């Protein structure tokens, strides 16, 4: 596994070494490199994983959870250069340096086998990213912004660690391999009860699960392209990725703690859906599509069936690309009009259309059209639910009738139309931007022949 | 679509309308021609019959049991021209309507071809940038001092002026632009 | 993309292709039932000492 | 002229070098982790007549 | 074809009717099948016959691995990792060699309705027999265990009912 | 920009607990929940009652 | 190998080869649509070799080709039916869609943008063939939701007008509501009959349950634009004549009720189910029809046409005689698609005019095109021994033998009418009379383009029903005895709504003026449907989805649960705390308060 570490660590003195007018072209280079070798984990086994050593092991879960991760760093490059131009040279290294240091601690994060070396790192993801959100957000709110992003998932982590030092101190061991092989039952008693809620609430506050999902549409929307672009692609599926490695412990109590988490997705899936229809921002209108798609993995994980864990896999690879993309296009509009109202700037098919079959790419996708993979996890789901009750059906295709409304209403709203009269600074299309959205397209559909990469461990 | 709005409508203004609304919905009841002819005879006689109304209060009651009457017999799908905002081809063409400084992003490449119509383009907009001023000077000392009452625009006075506020205006890009 | 079309079949799904013929093959000929409803065998397993 | 290359293009080797080392702590590894190396009751085999060790 | 078993995939005799006329118009058909043999298959075989002689030249060979039977999780101590990772892995091996046993009859089955036209419902209850005895011997085995299944709760499931079995047994000879 | 303001950031400041309020929060906020909640229990009670005494034809649902 | 798997999968195969052309240098010539005309009308030719073979010996076929994935028990494979149905649809579609190119070519010669309209028409075209050689559930829904979005897309092709964008929108609403319904219905097979393909599904359902045929039943329902799910097919109306004639008129909306063909071995034993699709197909003729009757732009009065023909299709269905449903989408195929050519004709003619008001004596000005449009209203009333009649008259002589709900029936028979009634309006208000269109006349028909791909279909609508109907094994039992005036019911109703329609049409040459009763309010309003359930549910959506889903939860309540009342608390915890003097009198004394707590509380109790 330090084939991928140590060159992901070497990608800082690279970038500090650099020249001041080089410093992007070599950083995407070698991050392009080091997923090319990270595109080597894909060769899994079908009984157990690749234990690499004593602390790091990969699985059929993580490993496209790993090579996103890899894949998102030269694109997070590509897309910050614009904005970051009159910056100065140290202020660009250290920005390099964020993304770097977060990469790398993704990279960590999930391919560790042991559990506090896990919360560790995923504790540790949160410095680069505040300090991203922070220092290099364009508007005020951009501290306040922070400190959501902050204290939401510490009150949901700091109980975690307190559960996890507890259960060391009973099993004698936080190994993957060990917790899986020596696992017992759950009792029914307030203790276990408690215990439950303290190793799950931190996941759920990552995901976001609805009503603590106050923190998402403040720090994506305040934070810059590639801070938003992190968070919706790879920091959402830390929760999903823990919680499906955690719930082996909590059986059987997960049939009867579930119920509430379990009402609240289903709504939550409804009530985002529905504040995407009336949203005047765009980067709003994405990031409540983001929980609105989260709800259902977290569905999907509750419910505990192999169906649904294949879904919930595939569902987070897919809105992980698909979330990246329309951020990309969004701030593609918003570097030229420099404002993230949807109704400013219309009819922009007719100035720029290949950037409107970029969004019309992105707005499909979004909507699970078939054979797309977002399609395949939403299916999954769907039947896995539909087999733990037949009257969630009722939600589950309600959301998809308003999922296919609130993408294309925000299709028409920016591409259809007529172009506002008093604009008059559209320039064409950067072969830059249009890279970036070919990049974020092609992996989408090319995943869709080989779907058994991405349906994790259970297939 | 032109000419500027006023505070309000006279009743002349209102019972031109009204005549004019309710012959087209008896036209579009009216299908054959001959037929609307008599009945178009027919409702001009019944506006002649108080064409010298002096009552400015009967005319006005007048003019409301017309308007009543016409709203409960109106036609519910009135024919209206293609290119009206009811139309089957309102704004059909809208897609193609390009604004002209696109042109100004255009690769010298492209540029390279049109040659004699990029150096007229030249030549316009010279003459828009030579004569903004003079556009904004008479604005202000016509406009007074509280500000423009209504969105008419006055004509150029002198001799070597343009109208003010005419660029837009002027390029238009088209009715059928492609 | 190359690469990961052409990795070698780690997950094993045509040596289980290939062992569920020849069993179909076993079990069809010497005519037992094509699947055992128990996975372990009964007589390695020591259940309670009574029903009650 | 190698040096007008060299000493700008060094930060180039970074990264590969980074790779290889890598894997070299990765096999080393390997080496710490051979106590069931032909003891597993699946894989336990007679060794060829030349060879010494099953996987490194 | 001898590229698989006849054996596990077996179908009918393969009864066609010979073709007798009765008007002496030309057959369309017959003349479209000339010509696709003259015009598409004779240049296909031509190809693929030159493929095999290449493919002859070079005749290399690859086997199917044979795993050796390991104590399964009944033979396994409580806390003893070794011997309970080597049973669940073989019981997952196992579990996969099912689920395409399971394929096997399915695609016998589907086989079977496409082949028997308008008379399935009469010609394919073997297969459906078939099919039904499989399915339940599957469900028994595997089904309910969820994710993050194991060769315990498996074995687990199978105690419970080897005891729903025992009761029902003594409950009924107590008649 | 006034428009997107006050629909966006001086929602909060502008509100007040009222009784009017309160009341709306909790019905939309709380009913749907717990009447989703009843509905899908009463329904997995009465599958799992039916399973117990086994009368469901389960027959072929392998996948799940 | 036999060549029928070979060619049936190459007609699809060399419908795609245009597509991988459009990153070519041959779509930016203007030799581009002629060039996927040319290749539609080779894949034709192509399909016409299968279903020759298919007359001959009745061979089908199905081809599982590659190998998808494997989740545990259930295999996704790429495969595809190549059955009775597949191989008589093919040629159909094929034809139709070659005659509608060869219209488009001439209709849209002026749009700057033909290339990719054409290639739109194409793109369409794979997704439909997808849509009808599929084997499995996933496919069938690849090909659903691929025609869905290319009808998004082609409705909205003036993307700068704003009714087309919501006309697009609403049908993607629409079928939606429906696709929840597939979806219903994928899952339920999944789970319970453990597959997603027909044969283990007809193999495992003796007696199918209602749920899977309930949810099949509204897919189709939305598919199809039956009276719940009805109005987005008339709105669809604002694209091109070409797609609204290829597209929303003969080939796509027949999808739900070629879904419900698909599964009629297993709609045969639930008896609800066939009851449920009867009545909405019997609802749905008449309301269609009933709206029709008064409608003044032409392409709507031929859209309800349509809807009502697919209304009596699913009452076809409805009585158990999917083959006559399959039979009459074949035949309604051919002259729908030709009256809406002729329809387009008469519009660019008259200088993009759609209004009949305003369409005065075209029989002499515009001989080909009203003499096609005449066929084509016979064909369509149901003329005997042409094409029509052989698929509706014997549909309606099946519901009339037939343990039938009598009010189904006799709304059939209602809607019969009516079709004679609107083709009455129709042709009268077209064709005959004095012109009532601008005095600047720019009528002209004679181009080659036209006249031939009105001529085929012409053709069509005169032999194919015969040509068919003779060629096709029968598939059900005849109704070879019945009475007299039960046998000529059909053309008895056809016959009087041709003369009411007649003799209310010359009541208006009177001059005599009356205000519109309220029945005639009622038929032109489209019953007040879209009047009321486009305003009211969309208003009621769109304010709750602010006003309390936005604002008073997600911006007010679950601010002020969590984190505000933190943030409250904490402040007013810091303030009390930090808020002190600084004069050691006071924290002094706190001190001796604090030891003699610590010696009381804690050192007498050890
Ligand atoms: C099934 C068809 C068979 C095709 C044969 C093979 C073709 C391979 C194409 C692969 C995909 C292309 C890459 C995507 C980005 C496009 C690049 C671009 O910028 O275009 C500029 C390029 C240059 O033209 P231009 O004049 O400069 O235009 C500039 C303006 O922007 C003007 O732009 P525009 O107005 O021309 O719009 C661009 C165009 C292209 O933009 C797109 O949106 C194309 C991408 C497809 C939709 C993506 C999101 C939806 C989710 C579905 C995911 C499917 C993945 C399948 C696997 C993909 C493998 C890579 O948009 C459309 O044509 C409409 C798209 C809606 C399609 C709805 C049908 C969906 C289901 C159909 C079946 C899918 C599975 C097939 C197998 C089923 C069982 C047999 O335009 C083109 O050359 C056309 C692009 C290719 C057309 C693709 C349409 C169908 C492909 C569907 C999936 C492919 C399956 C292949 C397997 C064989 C079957
Ligand atoms: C074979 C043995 C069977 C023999 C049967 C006996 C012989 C035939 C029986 C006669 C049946 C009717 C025939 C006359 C057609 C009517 C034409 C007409 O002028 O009507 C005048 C008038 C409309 O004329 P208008 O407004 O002055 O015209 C304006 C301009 O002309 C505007 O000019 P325009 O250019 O726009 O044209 C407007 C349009 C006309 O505009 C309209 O839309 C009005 C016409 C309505 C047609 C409705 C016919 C069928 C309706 C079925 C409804 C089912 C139940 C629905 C009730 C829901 C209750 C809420 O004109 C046309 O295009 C042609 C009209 C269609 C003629 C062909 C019709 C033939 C099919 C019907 C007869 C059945 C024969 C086959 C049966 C075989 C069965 C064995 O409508 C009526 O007053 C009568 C309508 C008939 C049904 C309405 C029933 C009363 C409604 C309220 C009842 C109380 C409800 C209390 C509450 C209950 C709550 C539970
Ligand atoms: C906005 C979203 C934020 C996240 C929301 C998370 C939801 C957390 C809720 C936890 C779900 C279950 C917790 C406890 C299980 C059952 C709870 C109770 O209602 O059940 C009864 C419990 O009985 C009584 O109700 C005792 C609980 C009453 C006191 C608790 C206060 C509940 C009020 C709601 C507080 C709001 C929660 C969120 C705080 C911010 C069952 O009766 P009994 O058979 O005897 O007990 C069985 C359990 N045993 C085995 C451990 C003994
Ligand atoms: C611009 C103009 C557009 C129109 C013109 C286009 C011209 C035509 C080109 C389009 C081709 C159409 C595709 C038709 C399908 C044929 C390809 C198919 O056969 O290959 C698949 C193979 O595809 C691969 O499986 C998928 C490639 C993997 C995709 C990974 C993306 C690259 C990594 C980037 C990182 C991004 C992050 C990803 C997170 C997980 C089949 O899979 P498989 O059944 O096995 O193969 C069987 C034989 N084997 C096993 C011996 C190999
Ligand atoms: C380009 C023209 C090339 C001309 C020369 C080639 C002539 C024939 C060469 C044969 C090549 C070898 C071959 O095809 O063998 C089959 C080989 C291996 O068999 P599998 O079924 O894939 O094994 C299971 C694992 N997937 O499969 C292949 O590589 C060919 C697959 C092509 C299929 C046709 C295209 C279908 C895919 C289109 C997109 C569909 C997306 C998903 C659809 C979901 C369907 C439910
Ligand atoms: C018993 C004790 C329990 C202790 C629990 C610790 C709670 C952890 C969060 C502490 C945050 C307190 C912040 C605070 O009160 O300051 C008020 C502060 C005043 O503004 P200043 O920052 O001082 O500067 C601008 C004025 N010149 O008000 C604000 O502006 C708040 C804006 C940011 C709020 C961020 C808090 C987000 C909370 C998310 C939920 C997590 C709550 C933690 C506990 C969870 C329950 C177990
Ligand atoms: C952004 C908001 C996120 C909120 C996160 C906070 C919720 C976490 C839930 C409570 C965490 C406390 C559990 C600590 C770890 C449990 C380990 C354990 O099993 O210990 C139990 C003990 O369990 C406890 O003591 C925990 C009691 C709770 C103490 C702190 C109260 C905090 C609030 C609890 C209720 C709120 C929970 C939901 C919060 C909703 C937020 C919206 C048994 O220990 P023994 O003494 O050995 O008993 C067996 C031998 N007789």
């Amino acid at each position: 596994m330090l084939k991928i570490i140590i060159p992901t660590t070497m990608l800082l003195p690279m970038t500090w070494m650099s020249k001041h007018n080089m410093i992007w072209i070599n950083a995407t280079v070698h991050s392009l490199l080091i997923s090319l070798i990270s595109l080597s984990l894909l060769n899994q086994l079908g009984e157990n994983s690749l234990n690499f050593s004593l602390t790091f092991f990969s699985d059929s879960l993580s490993a496209p959870l790993l090579v996103l991760t890899t894949w998102l760093l030269p694109l997070m490059l590509m897309a910050s250069q614009s904005h970051l131009s009159k910056e100065t040279t140290t202020r660009k290294k250290l920005y390099i340096t964020m993304l770097i240091l977060l990469q790398l601690f993704l990279i960590m994060t999930f391919t560790a086998t042991e559990l506090i070396l896990f919360y560790i790192l995923f504790e540790a993801t949160l410095v680069p990213t505040l300090i991203i959100i922070t220092r290099w957000g364009n508007q005020t709110e951009r501290l306040n912004a922070g400190l959501y992003f902050l204290f939401y998932t510490l009150a949901g982590s700091l109980p975690l660690l307190v559960a996890l030092v507890y259960i060391q101190n009973t099993t004698g061991s936080l190994n993957f391999l060990i917790i899986h092989y020596w696992s017992h039952p759950l009792s029914n008693s307030w203790s276990n009860i408690f215990m439950w809620l303290a190793c799950i609430m931190a996941f759920m506050v990552k995901m976001p699960l609805y009503g603590l999902h106050l923190w998402l549409p403040k720090a994506h929307v305040e934070a810059p392209i590639a801070g938003s672009m992190v968070l919706a692609a790879v920091l959402l599926k830390l929760g999903g990725y823990g919680m499906m490695r955690i719930t082996t412990i909590l059986n059987p109590l997960t049939n009867y703690m579930a119920y509430p988490f379990l009402m609240l997705s289903m709504w939550g899936m409804i009530m985002t859906s529905s504040i995407c229809l009336r949203q005047t921002d765009l980067k709003s209108l994405i990031a409540y599509s983001s929980v609105s798609h989260m709800a259902l993995v977290i569905v999907a994980i509750m419910i505990q069936t192999p169906w649904s864990f294949m879904g919930a896999t595939a569902l987070m690879i897919a809105h992980g690309l698909t979330s990246s993309m329309l951020f990309c296009l969004a701030n593609t509009n918003y570097e030229r009009v420099h404002s993230r109202t949807m109704i400013l700037a219309r009819g922009l098919q007719t100035l720029l259309p290949l950037m409107a079959t970029w969004w019309l790419v992105a707005s499909l996708t979004n909507l699970a059209l078939p054979p797309s993979i977002n399609l395949i996890g939403e299916l999954f789901i769907i039947t896995a639910s539909f087999s733990w009750s037949n009257i969630t059906i009722i939600l589950m295709g309600m959301n998809m009738m308003i999922t296919a409304l609130y993408s294309l209403y925000m299709l028409i709203t920016t591409q259809r139309g007529k172009y506002t009269h008093h604009i008059n600074n559209i320039k064409p299309s950067f072969t830059r931007e249009n890279a970036l959205m070919a990049l974020h397209i092609l992996p989408l559909l090319l995943l869709t022949l080989n779907p058994k990469m991405i349906l994790g461990p259970l297939y | 679509a032109f000419s500027a709005p006023a505070a309000y409508l006279t009743h002349q203004q209102k019972v031109l309308r009204l005549y004019k609304r309710a012959l087209r919905h008896l036209e579009s009841w009216c299908v054959h021609r001959d037929k609307y002819r008599y009945f178009a005879c027919l409702m001009r006689a019944r506006f002649d019959e108080h064409k010298n109304e002096k009552d400015m209060v009967k005319a006005t009651q007048l003019l409301r049991q017309a308007e009543e009457e016409f709203w409960y017999g109106q036609h519910p799908q009135p024919y209206i021209f293609p290119e009206s905002p009811g139309g089957t081809s309102y704004e059909r063409y809208e897609c193609y309507k390009v604004p002209e400084w696109c042109l100004d992003d255009w690769h010298p490449s492209e540029k390279a071809m049109y040659p004699d119509y990029f150096a007229k383009r030249e030549q316009w907009k010279r003459l828009r940038r030579e004569s903004w001023e003079r556009e904004v000077k008479q604005l202000q000392e016509e406009t007074p001092p509280g500000g423009p009452r209504t969105e008419a625009l006055p004509p150029a006075r002198k001799e070597g002026d343009l109208p003010p506020l005419w660029w837009h205006i002027v390029t238009r890009p088209r009715e059928r632009p492609m | 993309s190359t690469f990961v079309a052409y990795l070698p079949d780690y997950r094993m799904q045509e040596w289980a292709r290939r062992e569920a013929e020849r069993l179909v093959k076993y079990r069809e000929a010497n005519g037992l039932p094509l699947m055992e409803s128990n996975c372990f065998d009964p007589n390695k397993i020591q259940l309670p000492e009574d029903e009650d | 002229n190698v040096l007008q290359i060299v000493r700008d293009h060094w930060v180039h080797i970074l990264v590969p070098v980074g790779f290889v080392f890598g894997c070299y702590l990765d096999r080393r590894s390997d080496e710490k982790l051979t106590a069931f190396r032909n003891k597993s009751l699946l894989f336990k085999r007679e060794l060829r007549p030349n060879e010494e060790v099953t996987w490194k | 074809p001898d590229s698989w078993d006849k054996d596990v995939y077996p179908e009918p005799p393969r009864r066609t009717p010979a073709p007798a006329p009765q008007t002496s118009l030309p057959n369309p058909v017959t003349y479209l099948t000339k010509i696709f043999d003259l015009l598409v298959d004779r240049p296909v075989t031509l190809a693929r016959e030159f493929i095999e002689q290449q493919h002859a030249k070079n005749r290399y060979y690859y086997y199917h691995r044979e795993f050796r039977r390991v104590p399964d999780i009944t033979e396994c101590e409580e806390k003893d990792i070794l011997c309970m990772f080597e049973a669940e892995m073989q019981w997952r091996r196992d579990y996969k060699v099912d689920q395409e046993i399971v394929n096997i009859i399915q695609e016998r089955l589907k086989a079977c309705q496409q082949r028997e036209g308008e008379s399935y419902r009469q010609n394919c209850a073997k297969e459906l027999e078939q099919f039904t005895q499989v399915s339940k011997a599957f469900q028994d085995r595997y089904s309910d265990l969820g994710a993050h299944y194991s060769a315990r709760k498996c074995l687990a499931k199978q105690k419970q009912r080897m005891l729903a079995e025992r009761k029902a047994a003594k409950e009924a000879a107590a008649a | 920009i006034r428009w997107t303001y006050a629909r966006s950031a001086n929602i909060y400041p502008n509100f007040r607990p009222t009784p009017k309020t309160s009341l709306l929060g909790a019905l939309f906020g709380i009913g749907p929940l717990f009447f989703w909640y009843y509905v899908f229990k009463t329904d997995r009670d009465k599958k799992e009652k039916l399973i117990q005494e086994g009368k469901l034809d389960q027959t072929f649902n392998i996948s799940y | 190998m036999n060549p029928f798997a070979s060619l049936t999968l190459t007609t699809l195969t060399i419908l795609t080869i245009p597509i991988m052309m459009s990153n070519s240098n041959i779509y930016k010539t203007n030799l581009y649509p002629n060039y996927v005309k040319t290749t539609v009308s080779y894949a034709f030719t192509l399909s016409l070799v299968p279903l020759l073979m298919f007359m001959h010996t009745g061979q089908e076929m199905i081809i599982s080709n590659w190998h998808w994935m494997t989740l545990q028990t259930v295999e996704l494979s790429l495969s595809f039916k190549m059955d009775y149905f597949s191989v008589m649809f093919i040629p159909v579609a094929l034809f139709v869609t070659w005659s509608i190119m060869e219209f488009s070519m001439w209709y849209m010669h002026s749009d700057p943008f033909i290339n990719r309209f054409f290639k739109y028409l194409l793109l369409f075209l794979i997704t439909m063939m997808i849509l009808v050689t599929a084997n499995n559930l996933f496919q069938l829904f690849i090909g659903w939701e691929g025609v869905g979005i290319m009808s998004f897309l082609l409705i909205g092709w003036w993307h700068g007008r704003t009714d087309a964008n919501t006309a697009a929108l609403q049908a993607i609403l629409y079928n939606r509501i429906g696709d929840i319904g597939f979806v219903l219905s994928m899952a339920w097979f999944l789970t319970h009959s453990n597959a997603w393909d027909l044969q283990q599904i007809f193999m495992l359902n003796n007696e199918c349950p209602n749920m899977p045929l309930i949810g099949l039943l509204l897919a189709a329902a939305g598919k199809s634009a039956q009276f719940g799910l009805h109005p987005w097919l008339p709105s669809a109306m604002e694209g091109p004549t070409p797609v609204s004639a290829l597209l929303h008129s003969s080939t796509m909306v027949v999808a739900g009720v070629f879904l419900l063909i698909r599964f009629y071995p297993l709609m045969e034993t639930n008896k609800l189910v066939q009851t449920m699709t009867l009545c909405l197909g019997a609802i749905t003729t008449l309301f269609t029809a009933l709206c029709a009757i008064t409608q003044n732009d032409i392409k709507k009065i031929v859209a309800f046409s349509t809807s009502s023909q697919l209304g009596l299709m699913m009452v076809t269905i409805g009585i158990n005689q999917p083959h006559l449903a399959f039979l009459h989408i074949c035949m309604h195929a051919f002259f729908k698609a030709m009256l809406f050519m002729c329809s387009g004709s008469i519009i660019h003619s008259l200088n993009d005019e759609q209004d009949i008001r305003k369409m005065g004596g075209l029989y002499k000005a515009m001989p080909f095109t009203t003499t096609a449009l005449i066929i084509g209203s016979l064909a369509l009333t149901g003329m005997p021994y042409l094409t029509g009649f052989y698929s509706k008259d014997l549909i309606i002589e099946a519901v009339n033998m037939s343990y039938t709900n009598a009010w189904a029936l006799l709304m059939t028979l209602i809607a019969t009418s009516l079709t004679a009634a609107y083709s009455t309006r129709i042709i009268f208000f077209a064709f005959l009379g004095k012109p009532r269109f601008p005095p600047l006349v720019l009528i002209n028909e004679n181009n080659p383009l036209l006249i031939n791909s009105i001529k085929r279909l012409l053709i069509g609508s005169i032999f194919a029903g015969f040509i068919i109907s003779n060629n096709i094994p029968p598939m059900t039992v005849p109704n070879t005895t019945m009475p007299l005036y039960m046998k000529m019911t059909a053309l008895i109703v056809t016959i009087m709504g041709f003369m009411l329609a007649l003799e209310l049409n010359n009541t208006t040459y009177y001059l005599k003026f009356k205000y519109p009763s309220q029945t005639y309010k009622f038929s032109n309003m489209l019953g007040y449907y879209p009047s009321i359930m486009h305003r009211l549910p969309t208003y009621h959506n769109l304010s709750m989805s602010q006003k309390s889903a936005s604002s008073l939860l997600d911006l007010i309540w679950l601010e002020t649960i969590l984190p505000k009342t933190t943030s409250f608390i904490q402040m007013k915890m810091s303030i009390m705390v930090s808020n002190q003097k600084g004069l050691i009198k006071l924290y002094f004394l706190s001190f001796l308060i604090t030891i003699m707590i610590s010696m009381t509380l804690f050192n007498y109790h050890e």
